[PDB]
């Protein structure tokens, strides 16, 4: 989302993220990330800050 | 360069074309109608690079009128 | 050939190698379509499920006999065991007929997919039913697009997706009953 009022929705899916992005990268892929709202960018450079781009 | 179509070859996308085809076709309605496809046709975002995990450009969405026709 | 069998319910137990066991294992488009492309069915004789879809509207999702889809080979018809067709559109009229009476909608471009199982999946972005296209600004415009002939390849791929659009929007305005 873009506002930050929801309540367990942007960081929700921020632990799912991260927990796809510790499933398919076993063997050394590459990986860019995305995020669509300001509540994505700002939970999404916490856990993952070089492969957001 | 490329292999394809005729917008593939000049660098346009399949959703830039296909939204091009929809763009012209909402204009030729009637106004009851084209006011109604008047509000899907408006695009307002904005994207920015990060480079760096911290910083980068942006670049702000404010078109009414569809998808931009122009090479981008 | 077939060296990595992925599916929805294989990333059920490779997440559940990697992840924590207190987020339940995601769900996924698949887990929300009851009709797939491959099992046998859902034909029945004479009418096969069509569905003809926009992004922004679900215009049918009945029973048709019949299908005209306006192919860039030109209009086809879809009647019911008809071969597993991915059929790209150019600008053209869907006519949907399930007997005497007949929608026709002018769309805008893009696919149409019969399936091994008989089922049409029409996909266009814009649908301008017939009775609601204005015919005054179906001349003005085309005439100012066969004079932009201009110096870059983006429009000259954009003028040659616009009188196609609009000529086969002149050709379904004219000789309608």
């Amino acid at each position: 989302s873009d506002k930050g009022l929801c309540g367990g929705l942007n960081s929700n899916i921020t632990k799912y993220t991260r927990a796809t992005l510790a499933t398919t990268e076993s063997e050394g892929k590459d990986v860019v990330v995305v995020s669509i709202g300001d509540k994505g960018r700002s939970q999404l450079t916490r856990i993952e800050s070089q492969r957001y781009q | 360069a490329p292999s394809g179509p005729f917008y593939r070859v000049a660098g346009m996308s399949y959703l830039r074309y296909s939204n091009i085809c929809a763009d012209l076709l909402r204009n030729v309605l009637k106004e009851p109608f084209k006011a109604k496809a008047q509000a899907r046709q408006a695009i307002h975002f904005r994207q920015a690079p990060y480079v760096d995990g911290k910083a980068g450009a942006s670049k702000v969405y404010e078109l009414e009128n569809g998808i931009p026709k122009t090479a981008n | 050939e077939a060296a990595a069998p992925a599916g929805p319910k294989e990333f059920t137990e490779v997440w559940n190698k990697k992840a924590p066991s207190t987020l339940i294992v995601p769900e996924f488009p698949s887990n929300y379509t009851a009709v797939k492309a491959v099992g046998e069915g859902q034909v029945h004789g004479d009418a096969f499920p069509v569905n003809f879809y926009t992004p922004h509207s679900i215009l049918s999702q009945a029973q048709k006999d019949t299908v005209v889809l306006p192919g860039v080979d030109g209009y086809f018809g879809v009647k019911a065991s008809h071969v597993p067709t991915i059929a790209q559109l150019k600008p053209g009229v869907v006519e949907l007929h399930s007997g005497a009476e007949s929608e026709k909608f002018f769309v805008s471009g893009g696919f149409a997919f019969v399936h091994p199982n008989g089922v049409t999946d029409i996909c266009v972005l814009e649908a301008a039913t017939l009775d609601q296209v204005d015919p005054a600004a179906v001349k003005s415009a085309l005439a100012a697009a066969s004079a932009a002939q201009p110096t870059d390849e983006f429009e000259q791929a954009a003028n040659r997706a616009a009188i196609e659009l609009y000529s086969a929007l002149e050709s379904a305005v004219e000789a309608k009953a």
